[PDB]
């Protein structure tokens, strides 16, 4: 860049492998992380 | 940012602590909310007894339906309000920015300002820290401007 | 039998319809809390689009007018009346120098 | 070479009310409505 001017960017974080989620626009988007809100497994015993 | 210093790049803080604090709390909303349920009715039968078993499955199936499609509007709006959020609190971030540059540089349109002086790596933390007055450098950045 | 059933429904009724309150009333206001904001935020913009080039945001959600503007320029902005063509060379010459 | 300021702003109050959102469980608005009814009187 010419010593007389100057470049500013800014941006928002991001990651190599992250994970898909559901929406009210579109059925897939990736997020960044996410976690899953149903308990799909238990223990063996009580 | 990349000046006649060189190039680098530093965080802010004070936006990105905004947006977790929103996410962890609407956590909060939904991890512990789990209220107690005491001896209900046997949704499981071995013999058949004709109508009040269809009844007793159609309260349990009933039930079950309806917090289902419960569930789904909430994951499904609580995702579409945390990508929104997310989204706002940068766009904000890029507005405190120009509105602190004054006239002093221009909206690249690429997500990034192209200042028009000599900016050495001080100038960049005052916008970081927020002290960058534009008054000093107004002079001398307009002429660059025009041309 | 029959008063575990009758319980269970009434039960299960109210759970479903607190729910359906609480967050009913959770985006009511998160829509009115928006929405407040953004009917201001657009009378800003209708302010700036209007002063055209003859002022600058100082950031503190107030302009700074670079011209005399008396009482009648303000009620002409209070009116929607403000021509921004008569004050411009005026003002413009005063931001650049 | 006179200037003159201009300035937008909104409504306030002193003593408002808390209500919930989507946000945050804690938020003060300016005016705000019960939508529970607590109470009744006394016969029918
Ligand atoms: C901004 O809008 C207001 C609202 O209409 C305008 O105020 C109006 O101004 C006119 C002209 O001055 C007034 O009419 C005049 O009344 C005087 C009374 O002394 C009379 O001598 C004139 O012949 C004429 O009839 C009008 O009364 C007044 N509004 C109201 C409600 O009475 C104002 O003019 C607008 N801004 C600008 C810059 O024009
Ligand atoms: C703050 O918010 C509350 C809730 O919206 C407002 O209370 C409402 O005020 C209006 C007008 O003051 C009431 O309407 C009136 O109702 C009475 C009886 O119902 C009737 O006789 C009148 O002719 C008029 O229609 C309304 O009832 C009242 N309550 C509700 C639940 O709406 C209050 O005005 C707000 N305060 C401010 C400063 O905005
Ligand atoms: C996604 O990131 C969050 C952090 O915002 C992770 O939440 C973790 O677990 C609890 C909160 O529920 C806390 O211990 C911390 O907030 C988090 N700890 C760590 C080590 O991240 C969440 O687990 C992450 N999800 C995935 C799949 O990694
Ligand atoms: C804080 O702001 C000052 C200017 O007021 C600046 O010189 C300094 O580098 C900043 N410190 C940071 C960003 O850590």
């Amino acid at each position: 860049n010419d010593n007389s001017t100057a470049t500013l960017c800014l941006g928002h974080h991001a990651v190599p492998n992250g994970t898909i989620v559901k929406t009210i626009t579109n059925d897939r988007i990736e997020v960044t992380n996410a976690t899953e809100l149903v308990q799909n497994s238990s223990i063996g015993e009580i | 940012h990349q000046n006649s210093e060189g190039r680098g790049q530093a965080a802010d803080l004070k936006s990105t602590q905004a947006a977790i604090d929103q996410i962890n709390g609407k956590l909060n909303r939904l991890i512990g909310k789990t209220n107690e349920k005491f001896h209900q009715i046997e949704k499981e039968f071995s013999e058949v007894e004709g109508r009040i078993q269809d009844l007793e499955k159609y309260v349990e199936d009933t039930k079950i339906d309806l917090w289902s499609y419960n569930a789904e509007l909430l994951v499904a709006l609580e995702n579409q309000h945390t990508i929104d959020l997310t989204d706002s609190e940068m766009n904000k971030l890029f507005e405190k920015t120009k509105k602190q540059l004054r006239e002093n540089a221009e909206d690249m349109g690429n997500g990034c300002f192209k200042i028009y002086h000599k900016c050495d790596n001080a100038c960049i933390g005052s916008i970081r820290n927020g002290t960058y007055d534009h008054d000093v450098y107004r002079d001398e950045a307009l002429n660059n401007r025009f041309q």
